[PDB]
């Protein structure tokens, strides 16, 4: 229950769900659903620093191949006819047949020709298998099966709706029942796996770009022409990693789900004893809580 | 490291703990020597937003004034003249010849000067050359009942120049008016009563070097009787949590539990229901602390009030208040944690140690172990909240009011204007002064008491002479004709110089008083 | 501004309500200028 | 229900009152009016009957002044136009120099630049009634002012050496302001009661 | 070793302090290594009576007092004292102590003592005193 | 035969005046249309 | 400007706390600078504690001129003011 | 000095903005009117009704709403529960249900339809008993759902049944003086009640109401005993003077200014204008 | 002022008569006159 | 915060401010001092244990880094100096060492 939401997407509301959702790697990043005035419920998150949204129903349907007594049975199969739920469930069903589609196919290829520009994927290969790419890597990323993403998608549309009329109390974020705590090496190793995915993408944009120039010399083949681009492009990612930890600006292209890019390493002052263990011990919200007098 | 006295303290605000202070040197000799008569520090007695003094002596000086003045003392010879050298040290300051003291209170059959002719004596010496005695009666900080029922401490009263009764602490000369070293500021001008605050400083500082005072152990803890009164009470009150919750959801005491654990789970769903169930918990709670605490911390607790040396450090003013004895006695009493009380989590329970839905005050933030004793863990959590909750609650206002009202000076006609011509008051704020010298105008009663040091001090024979006397008096009366059509004096003649008119409530209270209680004024 | 220091405080209960302990640093590090007359020349003398 | 009758007896005291608070002079009985005085007085078959005869005058008690004036009440809501234009004749065949309305509601505010010029030395002034139907003069935290005579301001001006713009000023918007029947240049002397030494008289222009 | 000063411990309820130095006083006589862990010590027998059963198996007094004769006089204090063995860690805020500017650089443009600070309230002050002269002199 | 007040309402005066002369796109004087001019930051 | 006549004198008859800290700075200084000293020296140096002793007996020159808000002034012997 | 506290708003943001911004509304405009003797208990708290306004909202119970025709229909308490609280007649609430309520709830039926876009045909009042209210609308069918529920909600929370304008929570509180504390400002109102007396009326500041229907006398010693009040919360004290010299000067001009921008830009001397604010 | 400014006209867009009047206005609040800074606009032609 | 003797007596601001000021100790910053290329280190050259301590003062291993000695205190207004929380110091008491 944050009021910040209700002037974002005026149609919106103050009530959403948050989930911060993780890959085996521990390289989470967020996606939540806001629920509207008008009854639908959007399915926010986040990808390369900017805002997305689209419909629930939309990857509710993208996501299995699913006819829609499924869905609804499914959000509020119980008690049969529970005025609010059925009503607002009736209601999004129906907002989202405005516009789309029916089947799973034509759903997976709108979304791909509609994200095909800003996921980093392969420019030439399909176009449902990018559909497929997003439904992989953004939607729920700590589920691995599609119907299981499915069957969360659903309860987690459930607690909204239970949270709407009040039947649910909410969570509070400032909290450590809601809480954990990052360490350092896992910061670090998520780092290091931006840091190596940038050198992929360096390596093939200017691969690319020796390709695009005319065809100075194109030979996927050669060993030769490896050793060529590799001697290119910059081949040092340690005095990154050395530089993040000498000043603390994270600076990466994908903010990896954190709020504050300055201020993460403290250097252990070991002037005291007690001083050398609180530095060990201690914890931080950052300072983006305290800008905020409050 | 420079150094300075402790009666500046209170003035700069600093703590000597590290705080530092610019120090500078006024180069040519109009800057010195306006530094020297306008801005000096023994002229900065009173500030300039209430007429109260802020200049005085602090923690140590006064609790032995407390134990000095105090009837029980008595001194040989020896004693009384050291203790008064000590205190007045001429020679590092001059302008007096030779020392002169009282005769003994008391001669046999071993003689001894007593307390107060050592306060009487240090005002003795420092008295101008011709100025009549000191006399004053005010109330001391010291109540009157902790010496003894119907005690005659209680309230200085001193005539001539010689402490008659009472003793001197917090109120008689410190940050408080109308005492002694304020009246001195008043009769004997402003550099006399830097002089006597130095003087006082020197002698109890003297003092507690010849006898010292220090805040022991068992000034603390509770007599036997004293600690089982205050574990009956608790034994008492070991339910008012219950019967307070219950009243106010509506229920009996002898309800099922599971009926008030439903009610209670309807009410801290929302906010202003448990508004008023902390409310009410909170005034059961803190009656309990105010009935344990009114019976136990004045007879309760080891030694009375002259020797228990913090029970001295309390009520006399010097350092803390009467919530500290409180605390460190009897108990701490409800958390209040940014007004209500504990915050509930989501379960209902105040702590993961709680039962749900808890009712017992206990887990109310009500803790009712006492810093003498200890206070167990699930009530140390709470005062931690409570604690740090303080200290997350622990400069434009000086350029808007000062941008505007730089000028804003006192023009010789009498009427402040702002610089740029415009008047902006007739007789600023209806003039008499800012409170530095209209503090003692509602003193009738002192300035009357005594009244030859005033007249010396006005130099009635030089003033008299230049300033018109009959005029603005003769009219004031035909002011105070309650008919209109005549103005008040200060309108149609200028104070300054008009030494008839005045201000027209100065008039009606001066009059109200020379009618009413004119028991010193004969006839 | 010219002539004008800074130090740590520390209390003193022996010198006055008026008066400022200065270490003879301060007094040898603050001057001030004065003329120099019929009566306080041995003075001024004295200290040069 | 049949409120409005009590309010157009307030608006009596707010206006029979307006006389001296002038200078001006009214039978002690025009003040001391009782509720009911006021139906017996003005009365018809209503029990609404209060109108068409609501107009009063009165003359200066300095004997002097260049002249009298006279208080109507104009019931018809927003008088507009063709009701505030013949109501200036009376007031010039009267010889009656200054006069008072009221309006009840929302005077149009085309009918207020082509009087307001009509008056020149006469002035239409100024009120409305259900904004001040009780004397405000008459409380605690409004003090008695007083106007003043050239003569008396003149002697303001000399003993202070002052210039008649550096002085406080009113707005004529005030309340008081227009309550006083002040002009835009004359000196009003306020008698604060303010209780820390004595009630002290302080002076006030308008511009 | 050290005196400090009584008045610091009410409006400060550091009577943890006074627990402590009973018990320093207490472990440093016999030879002990005076347990003092949070929580332990109830309210049936406190902490203070543990300690005061320690002292006067020493010898001491049980409060803690001890009788004092001082220095400057020679002659006993009346009111005994109270003596206990505390544990003073110094602290080292003290790194950064003091300055003073008689005459030295000037600024490159407006000619001004190069980066004491006199200004802007000291002004208010000065100009509050009615201190025209100070004030045209210092600034 | 300067004060506040008179420059408070001089301030005033000249705010009124510049409402004004910024209203007007056709003359009274000429009855033409005087071509505008668009500025830029 | 006027320069206002002796007989009728508007301003307060009383050295205010100021003209006195002006007056005994300014006789300071000119005491400092080799002026005459008025009234017998019993051994002071200080060239202002001598100026004190000077207003202590009131036998010192300079005059003091009061400006009043309109623009006039008084001109006040330091024997006149009380 | 001190900010920490032990509804109004007290602290130097009360003081900030009495002397800094010299605004008006306040946050909490309240107004304190005495009592007269020819006034009981029984009639202070039905002038405090009186003068009190209430929401449709805090007169219904819940309202359920039937689909298919579309129905409405709000449960209204018992008139005498509906009464110990309250003392609005059936008939009011007849009238101002229909005319007011039916243009509410159309409104905002109209807002959400045209917000979907990218007629009252029956109504039925409890005549005799007043404990229902029925709506019966009729809607074209292409028209997508609607949340009656929350629509109706809405309505009923929105509309009012007598407000005078600005002033709400009539309260009372205990010098054996009855008084009245409101929240909000409306002088023009209090002039009509003749049960309170007309010259005792304490007002927080909000002086710029009091300046404008007072004088500019009553706003200087209203301002002069509201920063008398705000620094006697705390126990500091301030004497008279100083505050009479800071209003006497706020209030020179003739209005109240507050020590900003508008006070800046009126001082004669170019100097301190350059200097204090934008050179 | 150049938007005010009249290319053709050579003068303000504004009537000469307001532009005399504001004159008037800056003429006479130049010696303190206020309500005689006022009073120029009682007159109706 | 543990380790501070008695810590459930005191005014629980008192805790805190001792906390965040025994973290800020003239005290040992280890042993390997021969070894360090740090800016400013601090050390103290008599530093004892206590003789009131938690037990985990002993768990903790903080044996090996001791912050502060045992001063004889005396609770006493005596000397006059000591106002505004000062304090004074023996001067035998120093010269020997402390
Ligand atoms: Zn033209």
């Amino acid at each position: 229950i944050r009021p910040s939401f209700a002037n974002r997407g005026t149609s919106y509301s103050q009530y959403g769900l948050s989930i911060r959702c993780v890959r085996p790697d521990q390289s989470s990043l967020t996606n939540t659903l806001h629920y509207l005035n008008n009854g639908v419920t959007m399915f926010r998150f986040h990808w390369r620093k900017n805002e997305y949204l689209i419909p629930s129903m939309m990857i509710l349907k993208a996501l299995l191949e699913t006819s829609d007594k499924e869905i609804f049975e499914g959000i509020v199969g119980k008690d049969l006819g529970n005025t609010f739920l059925t009503d607002r469930v009736e209601l999004m069903l129906r907002a989202y047949k405005s516009y789309g589609l029916y089947s799973q196919t034509e759903t997976l290829q709108y979304l791909g020709s509609k994200f095909r520009v800003v996921l980093g994927v392969a420019e030439d290969l399909t176009d449902v298998e990018v559909g497929r790419f997003l439904l992989q890597k953004v939607v729920l990323v700590h589920l691995r099966e599609a119907k299981d993403k499915f069957r969360l998608l659903l309860f987690m549309i459930r607690k909204l709706y239970a949270l709407v009329a009040g039947e649910c109390c909410a969570d509070n974020p400032d909290s450590p029942q809601h809480q954990e705590i990052l360490l350092g090496g896992f910061l670090y190793g998520q780092i290091l796996k931006e840091k190596i995915e940038d050198w992929l993408n360096s390596i093939r944009a200017q691969i690319n770009l020796d390709v695009r120039r005319s065809a100075p010399g194109v030979d996927f083949s050669d060993r030769k022409y490896l050793t060529r681009v590799f001697s290119k492009i910059n081949n040092d990612i340690g005095t990154k990693l050395q530089y993040f930890l000498s000043t603390g600006n994270l600076v990466s292209n994908t903010g990896l789900d954190l709020q504050q890019a300055t201020g993460y390493t403290v250097v252990a002052e070991k002037l005291n004893f007690y001083r050398f263990l609180s530095h060990f011990r201690m914890v931080h919200r950052g300072a983006f809580f305290a800008e905020l007098k409050t | 490291t420079i150094r300075m006295h402790y009666a500046n303290c209170n003035s700069y605000n600093a703590d000597f703990d590290g705080d530092e202070m610019n120090m500078h040197f006024p180069q040519s000799t109009n800057a010195r020597s306006e530094a020297q008569f306008i801005a000096n520090t023994d002229s900065q007695y009173l500030v300039p937003t209430s007429g109260d003094p802020l200049r005085g002596l602090i923690q140590d000086h006064v609790v032995m004034g407390v134990w000095l003045t105090c009837k029980d003392t008595f001194y040989t010879r020896d004693e009384y003249q050291q203790l008064l050298f000590q205190a007045l040290k001429p020679d590092e300051t001059g302008m007096y010849g030779r020392i002169k003291t009282l005769p003994p209170a008391i001669q046999r059959p071993g003689i001894y000067w007593t307390g107060k002719q050592i306060i009487s004596s240090v005002l003795l010496n420092l008295k101008p050359s011709d100025r009549p005695g000191l006399n004053l009666k005010s109330k001391a900080k010291v109540p009157g009942k902790y010496w003894s029922p119907d005690s005659e401490e209680g309230s200085v009263l001193f005539d001539d120049g010689e402490l008659l009764c009472g003793i001197l602490d917090k109120s008689s000369f410190g940050a408080s008016a109308f005492g002694l070293v304020h009246s001195v500021h008043e009769l004997y001008g402003p550099d006399i009563a830097g002089r006597l605050l130095s003087v006082l400083s020197r002698l109890f500082t003297a003092y507690a070097q010849m006898r010292g005072f220090t805040c022991r152990m068992d000034d603390l803890r509770l007599d036997e009787q004293g600690d089982n009164w205050r574990r009956q009470l608790l034994e008492n009150g070991k339910s008012f949590g219950l019967e307070a919750a219950s009243e106010y959801v509506g229920l009996s005491t002898d309800s099922p539990i599971a009926l008030l654990n439903a009610n209670l789970e309807e009410v801290y769903r929302d906010d202003e229901k448990l508004q008023g169930l902390d409310a009410a918990m909170k005034g059961k709670m803190n009656g309990l602390t105010s009935s344990i605490i009114n019976k136990c911390i004045p007879d309760g607790l080891l030694t009375k009030f002259p020797y228990n040396h913090m029970q001295t450090m309390t009520v006399s003013g010097a350092k803390g208040s009467n919530v500290n004895v409180s605390q460190i006695s009897c108990l701490l009493g409800q958390q209040e944690l940014e007004g209500r009380r504990v915050p509930l989590m989501v379960s209902g329970k105040s702590l993961p140690s709680f039962v749900p839905y808890e009712t017992s005050a206990k887990s109310g933030g009500f803790i009712a172990s006492r810093f003498l004793t200890g206070i167990a863990p699930q009530e140390y959590y709470f005062h931690c909240m409570a604690g740090r909750e303080g200290l997350i609650d622990t400069g434009y206002l000086q350029r808007c009011l000062m941008k505007h009202l730089e000028g804003l000076c006192v023009q010789y006609d009498h009427t402040v204007r702002d610089s740029d011509g415009s008047i902006v008051q007739f007789h600023y704020g209806e003039d008499s002064l800012d409170v530095t010298k209209q503090k003692h105008l509602t003193q009738f009663e002192f300035s009357a008491k005594n009244y030859k040091s005033l007249i010396q001090k006005y130099k009635v024979k030089s003033v008299l002479s230049a300033v018109d006397s009959e005029t603005a008096s003769s009219y004031a009366k035909k002011a105070l004709k309650k008919p209109y059509k005549y103005d008040p004096v200060l309108d149609k003649y200028p104070p300054s110089r008009y030494l008839g008119s005045v201000s027209e409530k100065f008039q009606r209270a001066v009059d109200e008083y020379t009618q009413k209680n004119p028991d010193k004024l004969i006839a | 501004v010219n002539y004008a220091a800074r130090s740590v405080i520390s209390p003193d209960p022996n010198i006055e309500t008026n008066e400022i302990g200065v270490p003879p640093v301060f007094a040898t590090k603050l001057t001030y200028p004065e003329p120099v007359t019929l009566y306080n020349f041995n003075e001024m003398r004295n200290a040069v | 229900e049949e409120k409005n009758i009590v309010r157009v007896f307030r608006a009596w005291k707010t206006a029979h009152q307006l006389v001296h608070d002038r200078g001006y002079g009214v039978s002690q009985a025009e003040l001391d009016l009782t509720l009911d005085q006021f139906k017996a007085m003005h009365c018809g078959m209503g029990r609404n009957l209060d109108r068409t005869t609501l107009s009063f005058y009165a003359k200066p008690s300095n004997d002097s002044n260049k002249g009298t004036i006279y208080i109507e009440f104009a019931k018809e809501p927003s008088v507009g136009i063709k009701e505030m234009r013949t109501f200036v004749h009376t007031l010039g065949d009267h010889n009656h120099k200054t006069g008072i309305l009221i309006y009840a509601n929302s005077m149009t505010p085309s009918a207020a630049k082509i009087i307001a010029t009509v008056t020149g030395q006469f002035t239409i002034e100024t009120f409305q009634e259900s904004d001040l139907i009780v004397n405000i003069t008459h409380h605690e935290l409004v003090p008695k002012h007083i106007l003043l005579s050239p003569d008396e301001k003149k002697e303001l001006l000399d003993r202070y050496k002052l210039r008649e713009t550096q002085l406080p000023r009113i707005q004529l918007a005030d309340p008081v302001a227009r309550y006083l029947g002040l002009k835009r240049g004359e000196v009003v002397k306020i008698v604060r009661r303010s209780e820390t030494s004595g009630r002290y008289n302080s002076y006030r222009i308008c511009a | 070793d050290i005196i400090i000063n009584p008045h610091a411990f009410p409006s400060r309820m550091t009577i943890g302090m006074f627990i402590e130095s009973l018990a320093g006083k207490a472990g440093a006589c016999h030879g002990l290594a005076q347990d003092s862990t949070p929580f332990i010590y109830s309210e049936q027998q406190t902490a203070a009576d543990y300690f005061g059963e320690q002292l006067v198996k020493a010898g001491y007094n049980y409060h803690g007092n001890e009788p004092m004769y001082s220095g400057i006089t020679g002659q006993e204090m009346k009111a005994d004292i109270y003596i206990g063995v505390v544990y003073y860690q110094r602290l080292r805020h003290m790194v950064s102590d003091f300055q003073v500017r008689t005459t030295g650089p000037i600024h490159n443009l407006t000619r001004q003592p190069v980066k004491i600070r006199f200004g802007e309230m000291e002004r208010d002050a000065v100009i509050g005193h009615g201190t025209s002269f100070l004030m045209q002199d210092r600034l | 035969q300067l004060t506040t007040l008179l420059l408070h309402e001089r301030k005033k005066v000249v705010r009124a005046f510049y409402h004004a002369i910024s209203s007007r796109k056709q003359c009274d004087n000429c009855q033409s249309f005087s071509p505008n001019f668009r500025k830029e930051g | 400007g006027k320069a206002v006549a002796k007989e009728d004198r508007t301003t307060t008859p009383y050295m205010t706390k100021y003209e006195r800290a002006r007056i005994l700075g300014t006789r300071a200084l000119q005491i400092s600078m080799n002026a005459p000293v008025l009234v017998d020296l019993e051994g002071e140096t200080d060239p202002l504690q001598i100026a004190m002793k000077e207003l202590a007996q009131k036998k010192i020159p300079l005059l003091v001129r009061r400006y009043l808000p309109d623009g006039s002034y008084e001109d006040w012997s330091v024997a006149e003011l009380i | 000095q001190m900010t920490l506290n032990t509804n109004v708003t007290l602290g130097i943001p009360r003081l900030r903005e009495i002397i800094m911004t010299a605004s008006a509304n306040i946050q909490t405009p309240t107004m304190t009117l005495r009592l007269n003797d020819g006034v009981s208990d029984k009639r202070a708290s039905a002038f405090c009704k009186e003068v009190n306004k209430l929401v449709l909202s805090e007169v219904v119970r819940q309202v359920r709403v039937t689909e298919k025709t579309y129905a409405i229909r709000l449960d209204l308490y018992s008139r005498d529960e509906y009464q110990d609280e309250y003392g609005v007649l059936q008939e009011e609430i007849e009238s101002t249900f229909s005319n007011r309520f039916l243009k509410i709830l159309n409104r905002i039926i109209k807002s959400y339809l045209a917000k979907s876009k990218q007629n009252c045909k029956h109504l039925d009042f409890d005549y005799v008993n007043g404990e229902w209210a029925t709506v019966e609308l009729v809607f074209p069918i292409n028209t997508e759902k609607l949340l009656m529920v929350s629509l109706v909600e809405k309505a009923c929370s929105e509309t009012v049944i007598h407000e005078i304008p600005g002033i709400t929570r009539c309260f009372s509180k205990p010098d054996t003086v009855p008084k009245v504390i409101t929240e909000g400002v409306n002088l023009k109102a209090i002039w009509e009640f003749y049960n309170e007396i007309s010259m005792n009326d304490i007002y927080t500041n909000d002086i710029a109401a009091i300046l404008r229907i007072y004088g500019v006398e009553a706003a200087r010693n209203a301002i002069v005993h509201e920063v008398s009040s705000v620094f006697g919360v705390y126990g500091i004290a301030v004497d008279p003077r100083h505050l009479s010299l800071i209003a006497d000067y706020m209030t020179f001009e003739g209005g109240y200014k507050a020590f900003n921008r508008m006070g800046i830009e009126y001082n004669t001397s170019p100097f301190a204008k350059m200097s204090f604010e934008t050179t | 002022l150049l938007r005010s400014t009249c290319l053709y006209c050579h003068h303000f867009k504004l009537s000469k008569v307001k532009v005399h009047l504001f004159f008037c206005r800056l003429k006479l609040l130049d010696y303190g006159l206020l309500n005689e800074s006022e009073m120029v606009e009682n007159v109706s032609l | 915060a543990n380790m501070t003797p008695f810590s459930d007596f005191n005014q629980s601001p008192r805790n805190m401010y001792q906390c965040q000021m025994g973290k800020q100790t003239m005290g040992t910053p280890g042993t390997a001092l021969r070894y360090r290329t740090d800016n400013k280190l601090y050390r103290l050259q008599t530093g004892q244990t206590p003789v009131v301590r938690p037990k985990l003062h002993n768990t903790y291993g903080l044996d090996h880094y001791p912050n502060g000695t045992n001063a004889v205190v005396a609770v006493i207004s005596y000397t006059g100096y000591d106002m505004e929380d000062a304090m004074i110091l023996n001067k035998s008491a120093h010269e020997r060492g402390f």
